[PDB]
């Protein structure tokens, strides 16, 4: 058991099939049999009742609190975690071959592996020459109109490829000690906005490695309803195989 | 179960009996995530084997033994069965998967034989956790004795064969050779080293860096120019991947070339090898048993174009990337092992005294 | 006059900076044309002045690039032609017969025309050298043979292409690192339908046990039958000798140089270390000596046969051919 | 295409070579017994330049005398060399303003300094520059030449270290700055506003100080009178991208060599590279300058020996040694990684390591010189040991029975020299 | 101690002089055994140190390889005896008796070699030898006693004319022998059918250490496809691995312009070795040395 599937939800079935089904279906075809889902409870903790009518192999649902972050909800189910965690979100609708990411976590003994896609507050992504090792993680909120790179980083890696328009899939392969540190330091609220930039910064100061797989085929429809139609426009395209 | 890896490209007719894979192609794309048929440690080990993340024979053996220790730690016995049989039967698919990822080296073969002998020797009355701890301790002791103490003894033996003001020629990358040279320089010997490298791996560069970091003067050149530099060379120190029962030295391709040119230039040839790399099999040439690497590695960018790009378009064109070669015992003057300084013909004798 | 001087300077600078005529036959043709222009345009009275002028020009061209022996060979051939014409028009080798049985100041009006027509005949014979060498391919290649080559030799390519028109065989090509020109030879031979294999020089020994004969080109042929070939050819010759594999050198007659292997430290051509160790290595380049010799010396005892436009010969006969092409007094030049 | 021209600046307007440069201009300093301007002229001629303009202000008389005696001033040279001298020159901007005023350059000239050692062929770079000029209506004005290198190489001196941000698709220079004494590098996001793709930060580039420019570059230098160096022009052009963009591109070479001798460390690194044949075919035995006094023969372990050397008995030349014509070496000597000029006299039991001896240097027996530089006709007495990074300038005589410190610079000029001396270090 | 350096050297020289037939190594081993007999010690560490010092002194007396080989063999014998018996008092008697038996066996070794080697000489053969060797003399004596007829060529052995001594000793038993120069080995090689030489020391890889003219003789025999046979006793097996001629220790070359006294012959130039262990290939010496030292 090198991975435990974990699903974040803090969702309404906007589509032909329920939105949560597609990540569940992807995990099922990729080989998973035990899945952990954290359901929203701000409005009503009835998502477990809704999913109790599904025909998936095995699901373990847990209601969340009134308000919690992604990292906080990860901390919520710590006793249920024993190995490296595959953290996903219900909004993921993609036909990715997960071995394109998991292998990055396998071959290099990565501390964290993530999935991102080419696009149609921007995020600055700095990778190496091979295009796999993530060197820089930035958002315009924390920058005073000046992007700063340490001299030692360029000493070790004298070529940095910068991507401005890229969409994260919120698909993460995380080591156990990452979750242990997450519980040790309660300051972190969301893995997407603080934990990953913190790990990328700690990559250059017991070795820490961050890897990212960049895709150019399909991505997940964002939380806003504006892209909700677009996923449907592709849903029938992807429903034939899946 | 585990699918069969597909052969890549067209092979030379003389080498049609050997597998030939593609580096980009991996076996894990058709395997379940998380891994169930194959233990995750073995999956990761095979992934780094096929991509060439670990390459040295000693490094490959150490990584294999670490993965095996992890498997033994995670292993549990099934009801109405014995560990001595269940573990042996369970390890075989993992080794088949590893072989599919990349053909096993001689050191890994010997390690597998030793571990199988150790597991078979485990008594039925032994407790599960006692047996697992004993197996892990045996693996650690095997690593210690067969690698670290052997390298230290070989370095001490080779110190006596290195004198002040001599020129030593080395080939490729070998941890034993680098350690020997580093300790020889440390104890006070003053000399210079000539490093020989070959395409496409260019492993010798590694050794060069080590020498540069040790303060030892060093020179660098490719294998075709070796005949130019041997007139000033006094001794040739070669690492070995395996020693065969007939005294032949199985090593990186180009080693027998250097031995032949050194003999043509009247330069003695010294081979250092740990006794755990000795093999009972025999081999007269490099055709019967060898490894076929990725042919696309032979492509080189000369000028502004790659001449070998899309080489599969030509039906009659073939690309051969041999990994190993065999040096006959008549081209080797001395073998340095942890047992001492012996002739090549004494290789079977060691095989007789190690077994019993 | 001025145009001839510009041509000579351009040739010297091209030789010094490399490049120019890729083909050895093209370089020989250009050298012969330059020598013909020197003879025609420059003013001379007797044979001695012409010989001294040719000697000075050949010395300059040889000093421009000592590794290019074709220019010096052409200069010595022209000098021998001049000597033969002067002896034929004026009068009527060292040996025991000459030792036992016991002046170029004279001027003749028709000597220049004889020299020019002899040079033209030499050029005409030079044009058909490759076809003459390739016409002997069938006498040396049998059915289902295995041939081993190194680098990219145009003469060997013509040899194999002519042989493939009527026989089926396999050719193994070793990439002459660092300038892996063997890839071009392999793809060219594969385009002609020949089944070819690409391998590195490190495998030359390993596959040598399955090779029937070795056919290689050369840059220079020395007076004793030794070779100045591409680097790695000495190892190939040693491997062939270990297995008693016949080694055939397909080399035109204009690559014979009356020099001897006594010369040292100028034989091999040393180029920038970037070809062997890239500049991006960094700090370790400060304390590492990197040498990249382009050419290699092959002793005559490792060569089985020489195939030239005049046929096949043993190395032990090379001296006689060298006696028929060059006067012993022009070796120093 | 029109004939290719080149603008050669024979004046180093900085002052990094004092006190050595007081007597001899930096452009005429002997690196491997050959002046730097000779290397620059050979590089320009080899790459196809047919017209070279030489601008010299400081000590221009010696430069003119040396150039008129050189190979490139012969009528048979394909690269015609013109000498323009003015005492009002103060920077490269002044030279370019003069070029614009006199309209010397017609189209697509080459800009380089007089202390540049290179074997680069810019034919591909020139073709790319001309094609991008034709396609993009002469918007682009400058293409710089960089060598793919590593930050840890000796040729990557700290003073001239540079970090660049470019567009990978079109090789367009977006940001350019120097890393002199900086542990952090700041990149504005305005370049990211140009496009969401293509931005790449490069720190593996060595500044060959070679550029393919346009007459518009000279016009811009004339318009902005505050422009003094090339860095000022590049930074001003890059910051003012809103109006009259005038994009700057770049070209990277990986198989050829290019460097600039701007200080003693760079001088040592470039000399080591030249001796080790890294600038082939520009090698000591090639004799790219047609002079009989600089001929030599190459031998194993990179040993270059000139005519009439007569090495003494028991002396050993280990590796990377160049010997000038007429140099005399004593007995039981040990010379390694050193260049010795013509007409030198060396005593017995003297150990030279990584030293550079110019013509006329006499060294007494028993000396130990390491990583030091000796100028013309310098003298060293008996029992003298020179610590690394020592300089002796213009006939300095050093007394016996002393040991110089590491950073010892001695010259006949009192103020600039740290230890002014005439016949000894003790006053 | 009980025996001093002076009287140690005196005993060695007297034992050599009393029986000129006995080899230097046998005399050295006998002297070491006599030293062990009168030691008056009680610790196996002091006994080992004293024996090592005695071996150093004996090797200082004469610079032969065989003496050092015998010293190392004696040291290994002492180590094995100490391993067998922990108590020193019980160990000393075992060492003494085992040394007596060892002396008897190394005395019978020469006759064993002669009996096992005389069969390789044919009727009407031409045997080529290099210099004086008691083992070769005994081999030829045993061949003559077998009613075999053969001719012998010997070389004069220029540094000290022991070849003339060998020729006289062979004439003593009416053997047709000839004396040739050291420069005539290649000239006379085509006449000889096989080569028999002695050995002062057998190195680890199967090669031999012998008089200065042995190596060129073996090379000339190899160039003409002639068998090269070596007769050597077992106590001359030494764990030395000379890579070339310069690799031979200097304590054996000299004191026994420049004139080395010994040379090394590679195992590839040797057909068979005749020892008291039997007829062996050069590869068997390494096996013997490995088996001896665990």
């Amino acid at each position: 058991m090198e991975f435990q599937a974990v699903v974040m939800a803090v969702l309404l079935p906007v589509g032909n099939k329920p939105l949560i089904w597609y990540p569940l279906n992807l995990l099922e075809r990729v080989g998973f049999e035990e899945v952990i889902v954290v359901t929203t409870r701000d409005v009503q903790k009835a998502l477990c009742a809704e999913f109790k009518m599904k025909m998936k192999p095995d699901i373990v649902c847990i209601p969340d609190d009134a308000d919690m972050g992604t990292a906080d909800s990860l901390r919520y189910i710590y006793p249920k975690l024993k190995t490296d965690v595959l953290v996903l979100s219900c909004d993921l609708i993609t036909d990715v071959a997960l071995h394109e990411v998991v292998d990055l976590f396998r071959a290099y003994d990565a501390s964290l592996a993530m999935l991102m896609r080419k696009g149609q507050q921007r995020d600055f992504i700095g990778v190496d020459s091979t295009g796999k090792r993530l060197l820089f993680m930035a958002n315009e909120a924390d920058l005073d109109e000046e992007l700063v790179i340490k001299g030692s980083i360029l000493q070790k890696h004298p070529r940095i490829r910068f991507h401005t328009g890229l969409v994260d899939a919120h698909l993460y392969c995380l080591k156990k000690y990452i979750v242990d540190f997450l519980m040790e330091n309660g300051s972190i609220t969301s893995i997407r906005s603080e934990l990953i930039p913190y790990l990328v910064r700690k990559q250059f100061s017991k070795s820490l490695d961050i890897y990212s797989f960049i895709k150019e085929a399909n991505t997940l429809n964002l939380a806003p309803y504006d892209a909700c139609w677009n996923a449907c426009r592709g849903d029938r395209w992807e429903d034939l195989s899946r | 179960q585990v699918p069969t890896r597909k052969d890549y490209g067209s092979k030379v007719s003389l080498f049609s009996h050997l597998p030939q894979y593609s580096r980009q192609n991996s076996l894990t794309q058709f395997m379940s995530i998380p891994s169930s048929v194959i233990h995750p440690a073995m999956v990761r080990l095979g992934l780094q084997y096929s991509q060439g993340l670990v390459s040295g024979s000693n490094a490959r053996c150490i990584a294999l033994l670490r993965a095996l220790q992890q498997v033994i730690q995670d292993y549990t016995t099934p009801p109405n069965e014995e560990l001595s049989r269940d573990l042996v039967n369970k390890l075989k698919p993992y080794m088949s998967f590893l072989t599919q990822c990349r053909p096993l080296s001689a050191s890994m073969h010997n390690a597998i034989k030793f571990l199988n002998k150790e597991i078979t020797s485990v008594g039925s009355s032994k407790r599960e956790e006692e047996a697992k701890s004993e197996l892990r301790a045996a693996i650690d002791r095997y690593v210690q004795e067969k690698i670290v103490l052997a390298a230290q003894a070989i370095s001490r033996f080779a110190y006596q064969k290195i004198s002040n003001g001599d020129v030593i020629l080395v080939y490729g990358c070998s941890s034993l050779v680098s350690r020997i040279l580093q300790e020889a320089w440390t104890e006070g010997r003053r000399f210079r080293v000539v490093v020989v490298d070959s395409r496409p791996w260019l492993e010798g560069r590694h050794t060069l860096r080590s020498l540069v970091h040790a303060g030892v003067p060093a020179s660098y050149l490719l294998i075709p120019a070796a005949s130019y530099v041997l007139p000033e060379v006094s001794k040739v120190l070669l690492g070995a991947h395996a020693l065969l029962a007939n005294g032949s030295v199985m090593s990186r391709v180009g080693t027998a070339q250097l031995a032949l040119v050194a003999r043509a230039h009247n330069v003695p040839v010294l081979v250092c090898c740990e006794t755990y790399k000795f093999c009972e099999r025999v081999q007269t040439d490099a055709f019967v048993s060898n490894e076929l690497d990725d042919p696309d590695d032979l492509q080189c960018k000369r000028g502004e174009h790659v001449a070998l790009a899309n080489w599969q378009n030509h039906a009659s064109l073939r690309l051969l990337n041999l990994v190993y070669d065999v040096t006959p015992p008549e081209l080797v003057d001395l073998v340095i092992t942890e047992l001492g300084m012996i002739p090549c013909s004494s290789v079977p004798v060691v095989l007789r005294v190690k077994s019993s | 006059g001025s145009e001839l001087s510009e041509r000579i300077e351009s040739f010297v600078e091209t030789l010094k900076r490399g490049g120019g005529p890729r083909s050895s036959e093209e370089m020989a043709r250009e050298t012969l044309g330059l020598l013909r222009q020197i003879i025609t345009d420059h003013r001379w009275s007797n044979a001695g002045e012409l010989m001294e002028l040719i000697r000075r020009e050949g010395r300059r061209m040889t000093a421009a690039q000592p590794s290019e022996t074709t220019v010096g060979n052409m200069v010595r051939r022209v000098l021998k032609i001049i000597r033969e014409e002067y002896g034929r028009l004026h009068g009527r080798q060292e040996s025991l017969h000459k030792l036992l049985t016991s002046d170029f100041s004279f001027h003749y009006a028709q000597l220049q025309s004889n020299i020019i027509e002899a040079i033209n005949e030499l050029l005409v014979e030079l044009e058909g050298t490759m076809e003459n060498i390739a016409a002997q391919a069938l006498e040396h290649i049998h059915s289902n043979e295995v041939i081993m080559t190194i680098g990219f030799s145009r003469t060997v390519e013509a040899f194999l292409k002519e042989a493939a028109r009527k026989r089926k065989f396999h050719v193994i090509v070793a990439e002459c690192a660092p300038f892996c020109q063997g890839h071009e030879m392999a793809v060219n031979l594969s385009k002609a339908g020949i089944e070819t294999t690409v391998m590195t020089d490190a495998a030359i020994f390993a596959v040598m046990s399955r090779v029937n004969k070795v056919i290689i080109g050369t840059k220079t042929i020395l007076a004793n039958g030794a070779l100045r070939a591409v680097t790695g050819t000495h190892t190939l010759a040693l491997a062939a000798k270990h297995h008693s594999t016949p080694l055939i050198v397909c080399a035109p007659m204009f690559k014979l140089s009356p020099q001897f292997p006594n010369e040292e430290d100028s034989f091999h051509k040393f180029v920038a270390p970037e070809e062997v160790l890239p500049f991006t290595e960094g700090d370790i380049l400060e304390k590492v000596s990197v040498h990249c010799p382009v050419f290699d010396y092959v002793p005559p005892e490792l060569i089985t046969l020489f195939i030239s436009n005049i046929g096949g010969n043993a190395p032990s006969y090379i001296y006689r051919l060298m006696s028929e092409l060059y006067h012993p007094d022009d070796h120093v030049l | 295409p029109p004939p290719l021209q080149a603008v050669l600046v024979a004046d180093s307007f900085d002052r990094r070579f004092f006190p050595i440069s007081k007597d001899q201009p930096r452009v005429l300093l002997p690196l491997a017994n050959v002046a730097l301007i000779d290397y620059t002229l050979e590089f320009l001629t080899a790459t196809g330049v047919q017209e070279t303009f030489v601008f010299c202000c400081w000590k221009a008389a010696q430069i003119k005398e040396h150039l008129l005696k050189s190979k490139w001033c012969r009528p048979t040279s394909l690269n015609v060399v013109r000498i323009i001298t003015s005492e009002l020159y103060r920077s490269l901007g002044d030279v370019l303003r003069d070029v614009d005023a006199k309209a010397l350059v017609r189209s697509d000239f080459l800009l380089v300094y007089g202390d540049v050692i290179s074997n680069i062929n810019i034919t591909r770079a020139l073709e790319e520059h001309r094609l991008r000029r034709k396609l993009e209506k002469n918007v682009s004005v400058m293409t710089m030449i960089f060598k793919e290198s590593s930050p840890s190489h000796p040729t990557r001196c700290h003073e001239d270290n540079v970090v660049v941000a470019v567009d990978s698709t079109t090789n367009r220079v977006l940001h350019f700055q120097k890393t002199q004494g900086l542990r952090r590098f700041a990149f504005p996001l305005s370049l990211f506003q140009g496009s969401s793709d293509g931005v790449e930060v490069r720190y593996d580039l060595l500044d060959c100080h070679i550029s393919i420019c346009s007459p518009q570059v000279a016009q811009l230098f004339t318009d902005n009178f505050d422009y003094q160096t090339r860095d000022d022009f590049v930074r001003g052009l890059l910051v003012n991208e809103e109006i009259l963009g005038n994009q700057i591109h770049m070209h990277v070479t990986a198989k050829e060599y290019g460097a600039r001798v701007s200080n003693l460390h760079m001088y040592s690194a470039v000399c080591a590279d030249v001796i080790r044949r890294w600038v082939y075919p520009l090698t000591p035995e090639a004799n790219f300058t047609d002079s009989t006094t600089q001929s030599c023969t190459h031998s194993r372990h990179n040993i270059y020996r000139g005519p009439e050397v007569s090495l003494g008995h028991g002396s050993i030349l280990e590796e990377n040694v160049l010997l000038g014509s007429g140099t005399v070496i004593g007995s039981n000597c040990f010379i390694t990684n050193s260049v010795i000029g013509p007409g030198c006299h060396i005593g017995d039991n003297v150990v030279l390591d990584q030293t550079y001896l110019w013509q006329g240097v006499r060294v007494a027996a028993g000396a130990q010189i390491h990583q030091s530089l000796l100028c013309d006709n310098a003298e060293v007495k008996e029992r003298v040991t020179l610590k690394p990074r020592s300089v002796l300038t213009s006939q300095v005589v050093v007394g016996p029975n002393i040991t110089l410190p590491e950073g010892s610079v001695i010259s006949l000029h009192p103020p600039d020299a740290e230890e002014d001396e005439d016949d000894g270090e003790f006053s | 101690g009980p025996m001093d350096d002076k009287e140690l050297i005196e005993y060695f020289k007297s034992q050599m002089k009393e029986d000129p037939d006995m080899a230097s190594a046998v005399a050295a081993i006998r002297t070491l055994l006599e030293f062990l007999k009168r030691d008056k010690g009680e610790t196996i560490q002091g006994l080992r140190a004293n024996l090592t010092s005695a071996i150093e002194t004996l090797c200082g007396v004469d610079s032969s390889v065989a003496v050092s080989s015998g010293g190392e063999l004696f040291l290994r014998f002492i180590s094995l005896a100490s391993l067998e018996y922990s108590d020193y008092s019980k160990c000393k008697k075992i060492m003494i008796e085992r040394g007596e038996l060892f002396l008897r066996r190394i005395s019978l070794s020469r006759n064993k070699i002669a009996d096992l080697c005389h069969t390789f000489i044919k009727d009407g053969a031409t045997i080529l030898t290099h210099a004086y060797s008691r083992v070769v003399l005994r081999v030829l004596e045993a061949a003559v006693a077998a009613k075999k007829r053969f001719s012998v060529y010997v070389t004069e052995s220029q540094p000290d004319l022991s070849g003339k001594k060998m020729a006289k000793a062979l004439c003593h038993l009416n053997v047709p022998v000839t004396v040739v120069l050291d420069a005539a080995v290649g000239y006379i090689m085509e006449k000889a059918d096989l080569v028999i030489v002695g050995a002062e020391g057998v190195v680890e890889n199967g090669g031999i250490i012998n008089k200065i003219g042995t190596n060129q003789m073996a090379v000339c025999a190899k160039a003409q496809n002639k068998p090269f046979y070596v007769v050597a006793e077992s106590f001359k097996f030494v764990r030395l691995f000379p890579l070339n001629q310069q690799d031979v220790p200097d304590k054996f070359k000299y004191k026994a312009e420049e004139h080395p006294w010994v040379d090394y012959t590679a195992p590839s130039l040797i057909t068979l070795l005749f020892t008291d262990l039997g007829v062996l290939t050069p590869s068997a010496v390494s096996d013997e040395l490995i088996k001896l030292y665990l």
